[PDB]
């Protein structure tokens, strides 16, 4: 139950991609795949690339995956080691949920910062604070990282 | 009007609303046919989320306006 | 009264002819290094009539007095011993909920019968003579124990996103876009093999008139199928002592009480291993909030630690080895927020924001109002 449903996943993201982000098996592991997504342009990390670290447990899809960020990211929600716990992957999880929604999920997310779940202090008061001081120091290190 | 929203699962959901509704008062529709609090409703349309104490006119909604529900943030 | 019908039931047991102690005295000894290796060594040995008379237990070259404790010492050290994961014996149900329960890896082994019947004689042991162990199984494992039946909602103890994805199915329909069908993938030292729920089960979809069925093959198969040899050993060992005409008049709560003794949570572990941000150990919100944790019933104590953590319960050596939703973070306590704000809790780093308050009173009072709508134990 847990590779019909992967290869039926891959399968569908090979025929109707979001054509922005991507998804990949590593090698030859169904169950370790990379992502690739793309910078929204309406936020200040436009312009640049992001790569995911997707795993999937055996007891999938009824657990949900866990994605990990490799490139380093200013996001009050996104921490140094890049993981992001939100509810989609770790509570609000159901077996209709494809990995195509994850993705769609994080790059909307990368354009809504949470406000009330500061998993960087130093980061959610700035955004709180200093707005455009917040947006100029995201965009310094999607220019200084995502490339 | 009429507006449609798609779900997590794929359901799409026809709501009989008007532009100048408030963004409350279609919230209360919504709960009333699917049952989902407006608290945990996180409609996306236009790729910006909307918010309560406006209309729907306030976001620039038209006729079958498309919403996309997604999940709320926690990181 | 749930606690003076326990007593009378505990009574009871105590007071029948096939669970009387003998006179003569059994000494067994054990290093304290060593506990696990010469415990399996003596007791896999000693023979049922030698294993109900008076248990006195003496570690090596510590001579002392006061022999109940020692023995209390000792039931301690084996618990934390053969019911550690580390051991390829019992695992967590989940890292972020930490839960014991048999290890389906544990067949690995050439003969997991013997060990199996070891722990089952340690439990009975620890039964029989009026000693707790500090374990926490999940509820379907005493489940099991009593012989009970097993349903859907004994999912919810083990894993609550396995039981919440179950219910989904069971109320939402199911489509073809779903590629669920009656087979479940087991990854056994890297190879991933293909166990069938029914005969010729991979090449059968669940379509809306066979999801319960899929469901409660789901559940016996993730409950009890996949660790029957291990289980049968584990009760046998146990039942050797016990019998179970007698374990038969408690439920899945009073056998833990029985096993467990009084569950509480202690408080120098919780503040010696725990972290501050923005925080500093002589702060006056950590020294009141310090003072409160000490002054508090247990239960108030669980529904605090469920509210910040996110669950009831601890791993098996304290808060040392805490593990988060990422990994190892420790219980974390940080000055975020306005004065007037409730505390608030992030549960998937295990943080507690504390806002600065004026007083003791009115901390207390806001901790309390706080954690109204959670439950502990």
């Amino acid at each position: 139950m847990a590779l019909k449903r992967i290869n039926r996943e891959l399968a569908d993201l090979g025929k109707d991609p979001p054509s922005s982000s991507s998804a990949g098996p590593v090698g030859d592991d169904l169950f370790h795949w990379q992502a690739t997504i793309m910078g929204p342009a309406d936020s200040p990390y436009a312009g640049g690339v992001f790569f995911l670290s997707i795993h999937f447990p055996t007891d999938y899809p009824f657990k949900p995956p866990k994605v990990n960020f490799t490139t380093r990211i200013y996001h009050p929600n996104i921490n140094s080691n890049g993981s992001i716990c939100l509810d989609i992957l770790r509570d609000q999880w159901s077996p209709a949920l494809t990995i195509s929604k994850v993705l769609l999920s994080i790059s909307s997310l990368l354009t809504d910062p949470n406000p009330d779940d500061p998993l960087v202090p130093e980061i959610a008061h700035v955004y709180k604070t200093d707005r455009s001081r917040y947006e100029l120091s995201a965009r310094e290190w999607t220019r200084k990282y995502a490339i | 009007m009429q507006i449609f929203v798609k779900t997590l699962t794929g359901k799409t959901i026809t709501l009989e609303v008007e532009s100048s509704d408030t963004i409350d008062n279609v919230k209360s529709k919504i709960q009333d046919k699917e049952g989902i609090p407006p608290d945990q409703q996180r409609l996306i349309f236009a790729g910006k989320q909307l918010e309560d104490g406006r209309t729907l006119s306030d976001y620039n909604i038209q006729k079958e306006s498309t919403l996309h529900l997604v999940l709320r943030l926690r990181g | 009264s749930h606690m003076d019908e326990y007593q009378r039931k505990i009574a009871y047991m105590y007071d029948r002819p096939e669970m009387a102690v003998n006179d003569a005295q059994l000494q067994l000894k054990v290093s304290r290094a060593t506990t696990f290796e010469d415990a399996y060594d003596i007791i896999s040995k000693l023979s049922v009539s030698d294993m109900k008379k008076k248990l006195l237990i003496r570690f090596r070259n510590e001579d002392g007095l006061d022999y109940g404790g020692v023995s209390r010492e000792f039931f301690y050290i084996l618990s934390h011993a053969i019911f550690n994961p580390g051991y390829s014996l019992f695992e967590y149900a989940t890292d972020d909920n930490y839960g014991l329960q048999i290890s389906p890896l544990s067949s690995v082994n050439p003969d997991f019968r013997s060990y199996f019947r070891f722990v089952g004689r340690v439990m009975g042991l620890a039964i029989y003579h009026r000693r707790y162990l500090d374990v926490q199984f999940v509820l379907p494992f005493y489940k099991r124990i009593l012989q009970k039946p097993l349903c859907l909602e004994d999912v919810k103890d083990v894993d609550e996103v396995y039981y919440e994805s179950l219910k989904w199915i069971k109320n939402n329909d199911v489509d073809e876009s779903l590629c669920l069908n009656f087979s479940v993938e087991e990854n056994r030292f890297g190879e991933s093999v293909t166990v069938d729920l029914i005969p010729n089960g991979r090449n059968i979809a669940v379509n809306n008139q066979n999801k319960m069925n899929y469901l409660k093959a789901l559940t016996e198969h993730k409950l009890v199928t996949s660790t029957e040899e291990q289980f049968n050993a584990l009760k046998g060992g146990l039942n050797e002592l016990i019998p179970d005409s007698v374990l038969q008049i408690f439920n899945e709560n009073e056998l833990d009480t029985l096993l467990n003794g009084k569950r509480d949570i202690d408080v120098q572990d919780w503040k010696r291993f725990t972290d501050y941000r923005s925080y500093t150990e002589t702060d006056d919100i950590v020294i009141w909030f310090w003072e409160l944790l000490s002054e508090w019933s247990p239960e108030k104590k669980a529904k605090l630690l469920q509210f910040a953590t996110g669950t009831s319960r601890l791993p098996l050596s304290g808060f040392k080895d805490m593990h988060g939703s990422d990994g190892p973070r420790k219980f974390t306590i940080e000055k975020v927020g306005h004065i007037s704000q409730l505390p608030k809790a992030h549960t998937c780093f295990n943080r507690l924001d504390i806002p600065p308050y004026n007083s003791k009173e009115e901390l207390e009072q806001k901790l309390t109002i706080a954690i109204q709508e959670t439950a502990g134990f």
